[PDB]
RNA sequence: CAACACCCCGCCCAGACCAGGCUGGAUCUGCGGCGAGUGUAAGUGCAGAGGUUA
RNA sequence: AAGAGUUGGAUUGUUCACCCACCAACAGGGAACGUGAGCUGGGUUUAGACCGUCGUGAGACAGGUUGGUUUUACCCUCCUGCCACAGA
RNA sequence: GGAUCAACGAGAUUCCUGCUGUCCCUAGUCGCUGUCUGGUGAACCAACAACCAAGGGAACGGGCUUGGAUGUGUCAGCGGGGA
RNA sequence: AAGUGGCAGUCACUGGUUCCAAUGAACAGCCUGAAGGAUUCCCCUUGUGUCCGUACUGCAUCACCGCAGCCGGUCUCCUCGACUAGACGUCGCUUGUCCACGGACGAAAUGCAGCUAAGGGAAGUCGGCAAACUGGCCGUGCACCUUUGGAAGAUACGGUGGCUCCAGAGGCCAUGGCUCGUGUGGAACUGUUGCUGUGCAGGGGAAUCUGACUGUUUAAUUGAAACCCA
RNA sequence: GGCAGGAAUGGCAAACAGGCAAGUGCGAGCAAGAUUCUACUGUCAUGGGCUGGUCGGUGGCGACACCCCCUCCAGGCAUCGAACCAGUGAAUCCCCUGUGGAGUUCUCGUUUCCUCCUGAUGCAGACUCACGCGGGCUAUCGAUCGGCAUGACAGAUGGUGGUGUAUGCCCUUCGCUCAGCAAGGCGGUGUGGUCUCACACCGAUGG
RNA sequence: GAGCAGAUCUUGGUUGUAGUAGCGAGUACUCCACCUGGAGAGGAGUGGCACCCCGCUGUGUGCGGUUGAGGACUGGAGUGGAGCAGGUUUCCACACCAAACAGCGUUGAAUGUGGGUCAACCGACCGUGAGCCAAGUGGUAAGUUCACCGAACAACCAAAGCUGCCU
RNA sequence: UGAACUAUACCGUUCUACGGUGAAGCCAUGGGAAACUGUGGUGGAAGCCGGUCGCUGUUCUGACGUGCAAAUUGUGUAGCCUGAGUGC
RNA sequence: ACCUGUUGUGGUGGAUGUCUUGGCCCAGGUUCUGAGGAAGGACACAGCAGCCUUGCGAUACGUUCGGUGAUACGCAGAUCUUGUGAUCUGGACAAAGGAACAGCUUCGAACGCAACUGGCCAGCAAGGGGUCCCCCCGAGCUGCCUGUGCGCCAGUGUUG
């Protein structure tokens, strides 16, 4: 009957561990995870949750290129916040720096 | 049963490593540490997805 | 509310035929110049059960038409033909049992099976246990002909259409009756899945435009129309006329 | 006797179908195992067409036996040996025989009747 | 302190537990006997349908 | 004059009714039409189903029919026995 | 679908036989409970409380009014009440 | 020289026989033949056999699911001796286990279970509900009705132990030796008339309504006259 | 690059189907793995190096038997339902005789119980007329000869060749003998020191 | 975001009930011995005795584990032996039960530590089946869990990349 | 999102004691002028019967109903058990 | 003894008060990802480490270099001091020099084909190792659409 004792029929296993998301979201049967939707190139995320985006939006992995660019864009802000940028070389003294290597040089 | 994937084997593998008790020295560290294991799985009380 | 039974048989998922041990199309050899300009010979080699059909098949081997080889064909067999018959396919080909010659080499009063419809078609007529059709008459003026069908209409034919001369094997199965529930329980799992049938009276108004009701009855005339949408296409479709037959037909 | 007299699949299959088929032996060591046959097939046969009968002087092997058996336990000395009767062989000769004769007797009456 | 009551240890005319009754040289445990219930114990020597052997 | 009594059965889910008897007599009533954490579940009154009539229909029917989970007390009191303290 | 209808039915009904604690009309016996107990030990429910009669009253009160009882606290039960 | 102690169930193979308006996979791989063609004349990472699973549990009374260490459920394989028709049921060797919260008191009332009960025998009750009767096998035998198949185990009658015998079937070696009916029939004796002695194990008959039958059904209140069938 | 062939895209998908090949001591020795380690005894698939004369040959009446690469086509094995009957074999189980050990013995019981075993593998053997288990085919003979016969539980056969006979020929399940192999195992009886354990001896290779 | 007695108010902590109802399917235990801080049982039991000793007196039907001796159950469709799915270290050993759990606790699937799973022959892997994917093409505003899977069976399709000899 | 319960189709595959009964076909045989027919066997069919595993779930309207259990339970009682059977 | 009460005290309990490496809000700036492999997901990596880390990748709680300048620390253990020098810090990050710019397992757009497989013991192959062969290891190349170029082609398309 429905509970207790159809409960013990409960083995197998509709979904298992998917290699994009690492979660037992991967239908097995039709190869398809019910979260990421593996098989697709896009990820699976819809608007009406924002918890699902919350749960696997970027800052919540390693980042291991992003927060490095991020770090060195926050060097680039807490530079321009002290001072606008000024280039070390311009049009006005590439001439005057590179006659002046060449002389020290030779 | 006997019969498993690797990757289902490796991950089996990391779950028993992780199923430890903290260290002794680490309550110890100044700046008031953790006192016991919050993370810590038994096959009885909970199960791993997988 | 919910569909209906055979709008859900269309769909085809679970309605599909149950064809996997069958053998494939039952078709006559196409036509080639041989069988176009003079005959081709074909050794019946087998005789063999087809799942969930009633007739039994023949696998005639014929020679490749420009190939070292021997294409097997399978067609419907003739009643009487048996492994190792030699039968003859072609426009010069002799009125004989198992022969499959044009509709125009063939007197008018041949009893042929395996008929086609088309020129170059293979076999789309006359195909059932113990069915055959009557060659009626011949126009050479169209080059056609009026053959009689075994549902006992007239179709007229391009008389370049090939037939096999004689009767479809494995007749007079329909005069046995089924005893009972599980000979066509058996009949049907391997044709496909339409039996059992509940019918429409016994049903809710969810399930059938008969359903429900104090008393099992349809309400309305069960004569449905012939522009009837999908769905309340149950019943006697276009009926022009009911009740027991009587006199003509 | 040893350990009782019952028995226990030995591989890795616990379904009894027709690759399984155990022998119950019992073994030196007093013990009481299973040992599992091997399919013997049918061995050539001649074609379906003409009657699927079992063909003599070749014996049944499997698949990689016979890609490694002798000549002799494969072939017979006949022609069409190993692949037809020698019944069959000889309708088959007498057939062509008298069949080439009657082509030759109807060219040649043809050629006459010219 | 004693005097008494109660508890533990005993027995039931009593009792769900309590309560009630009786008892301390009491009693308890056996043994013997009587009356009773069954129906003629094992072991060992009267017939035994027959078969078997000298 | 309300002390004691006022029965056994057949049909019917029946109260009632109606018969068969017995008897001194087989009176009439109440108690949340006493009494379902007392019982039963026959009936009414779900979901299933059949018939009849009604309705185009789904469906209706003091028209008939069949089949259909009645849970919990250890609280307080009353009652029944039981016991102690009586100290306030 | 109307009427017969063999066989079948955990279908509905009626009669007969046999058998019976269903009953007259109950009794005895037994295991496991309960009962006492060592260890352990919940929940339902809970305005506050917890003896009645009559009266009046949201017309059926535990409280109000007029009476009658009532020492406090148990143990096992109990199904009248706590609409 | 080179089957053979016995015979029971299981397994395997063999030879078949029945059933189907049902005829009961494919692929890789392998082999033979037919016709052509062509034809110089022991040693090696103990050669190579790389990669992954390999513990234990697993009809679990504690390893899974059921919130749990839940009397539920959950796939397959092996499967001894005696009684017996037996994979029923009862008991025993092998294997495993004594673990389920216990103890006293003959242990109230009530209860849930097992039994009995004189005389009567449904008077109980909506209603024979519940329980009881019967029960295996052998022999004799069996009615109405019938779709001629059945009904039917109809209904019914008799027997059944123990022991001692008498008949009764076969096989091998060579009409004698040996094996040889746990399989049947009869008789004598026997017993406090009692024997399918235990577990097990139909009560029967006669009608009306209804669905022909068999099958199906609302998992968790309805199994039906409903659905399905031919 | 030339010539000659070559329709019909690449995969996934069964830890029950298809699909090469291993058995015993279940041990040397494990606390815990074992057709995986170990000791023996095998099996399978596959690669490389080396050393004027060409349709493999022959025997049998036959069924057939023996010794010495390439292309294409035709077939076949893989390969297939279920039930029932009969046969043979296996292990289990039991019986008889005997042995070794043990239980009972108040009386009886030549009694009661255990054990007395044998795997894969072998280009080993004898049969195969299965003279143990049965089908197919061959040759000879030519039936029903007037009462047709043969063989089966039942079928079933036979001038489309029965019965009978024989160098008969083939395949297969077995079984049997041998090697494995008794050295192992099983039931015991002892010696030696003892030890962080090896030797000795006996006991059905029964029907 | 400014006052609580209520909203079957929300969250938390509690109380009575109550040491109560219970912890009653699967037949069952018993004796000796050892393991203990104690477990044939005492808090300074009591009189001498001045702790030893000698007397007297009390002890709950008695924790746990494991040998052995009995009594019984499983009774081969097993409470036995193997493996599937699931479990995922629960396997083994030692320490340890005075942390907690096991409706006891010298035991355990508990806790802590440390170990253990060896393959040419057993299986996945090789394909193929039902079915699916890419490709090819098409549909859609557009991605798609959009369509087709067609060597029985498709198309709108230039999918033979291989083989023999010469080189 | 879900076909792990559950419904159904396909692919592969598994399981099905012991009895009763006795269909066709067959053997001997009695009768008959013949057509036909009596008897004794053999044989082992059936969506046949009893009945085990198993599955289902009638009845007690039993247990439980703060349960063993959000559907189980009985030292009961029942239905089917070669098939339209059954599971994976 | 039990109950009721009032105090004192002790428990159970976590309300209050105070704060806060946190949030929320407003304003300003930037928006700086990826086939040269992103975001995410795995598996690894520490003497004693399980978790966490916008730690890290077989160079694995870190490597080079710069700034700083004596610590780090829960234990220990050798390195380290007027110094190539402990520690912390800086996008592997400053050098104005076209000087300098390391490495980064594995799935993932995920890229030879697949994959519930670390399979096909893929094809080709630089090299390394054991002994011309052969054997083992093996960097690296092989994804699609589209664009351009190069090579080879196809067409009873138009022509010569
Ligand atoms: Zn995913």
């Amino acid at each position: 009957t429905k509970g207790t004792t159809s409960f013990g029929k409960r083995n197998g296993r509709t979904h298992k561990l998917c290699k994009r998301c690492g979660k037992r979201s991967w239908a097995v049967q039709k190869k398809r995870c019910a979260a990421c939707g593996y098989p697709n190139p896009k990820m699976r995320s819809f608007n009406w949750s924002e918890k699902a985006k919350r749960r696997n939006t970027m800052g919540t992995g390693r980042m291991r290129h992003m927060k490095n660019v991020l770090k060195k864009a926050a060097v680039r802000q807490r530079q321009d916040q002290v001072a606008p940028h000024q280039k070390r070389k311009t049009a006005e003294n590439r001439k005057k720096f590179a006659l002046s290597r060449k002389t020290k040089l030779a | 049963g006997a019969i498993k994937t690797l990757k289902q084997k490796l991950k089996y593998g990391k779950k028993m490593k992780q199923n430890r008790p903290i260290p002794y020295w680490v309550r110890f560290k100044t700046n008031s540490k953790q006192r016991y294991n919050e993370k810590r799985r038994h096959w009885r009380r909970t199960k791993l997805k997988m | 509310g919910k569909p209906v039974r055979g709008q859900r048989k269309g769909a085809g998922s679970i309605y599909i035929t149950h064809g996997h041990k069958r053998q494939g199309q039952a078709r006559l050899r196409p036509l080639d110049y041989g069988e176009r300009k003079g005959f081709i010979r074909g050794v019946v080699k087998e005789i063999v059960h087809d799942s969930g059909r009633g007739a039994p098949l023949a696998k005639v081997q014929f020679r490749h038409p420009y190939k070292f080889k021997k294409v097997t064909h399978l067609m419907v067999a003739c009643e009487g033909m048996y492994v190792g018959q030699y039968i003859y396919c072609g426009k010069k080909a002799q009125l004989a049992i198992g022969n499959v010659l044009p509709l125009s080499k063939m007197p008018e009063g041949t009893i042929v099976c395996n008929l086609e419809a088309k020129v170059a078609d293979r076999s789309r007529l006359a195909k059932a246990s113990g069915a055959y059709a009557i060659v009626i008459s011949h126009n050479p003026d169209t080059g056609k002909s009026r053959v009689k069908l075994p549902s006992g209409q007239k179709k007229t034919v391009s008389s370049q259409c090939r037939a096999m001369i004689g009767l479809i094997a494995g007749g007079g199965r329909i005069e046995k009756p089924v005893l009972k529930a599980g000979n066509n329980y058996y009949r049907f799992k391997v044709k496909r899945n339409c039996w059992p049938r509940v019918r429409g009276v016994a049903m809710s108004p969810v399930d059938h435009p008969h359903g429900g009701g104090n008393h099992q009855h349809i309400g309305f005339p069960c004569t449905v129309s012939r522009n009837a949408p999908p769905g309340q296409k149950v019943g006697l479709i276009a009926a022009r006329r009911t009740g027991r037959l009587r006199g003509g037909v | 006797a040893i350990g009782g007299t019952r028995v226990r699949y030995r591989r890795h299959n616990t379904k009894n179908t027709r690759s399984n088929k155990i022998r119950t032996v019992r073994t030196p060591g007093s013990r009481i195992t299973v040992l599992y046959r091997k399919k013997l097939p049918k061995g050539p046969h001649t074609p379906v067409s003409l009657g699927h009968k079992p063909i003599p002087g070749v014996k049944r092997l499997r698949s990689i036996q016979r890609k490694s058996a002798p000549k002799r336990h494969l072939t017979v000395s006949r022609a069409y040996g190993g692949c037809l009767t020698h019944d069959l062989v000889r309708e088959r000769i007498i057939r062509a025989f008298l069949i080439e004769e009657q082509k030759i007797v109807k060219r040649v009456l043809k050629a006459q009747s010219k």
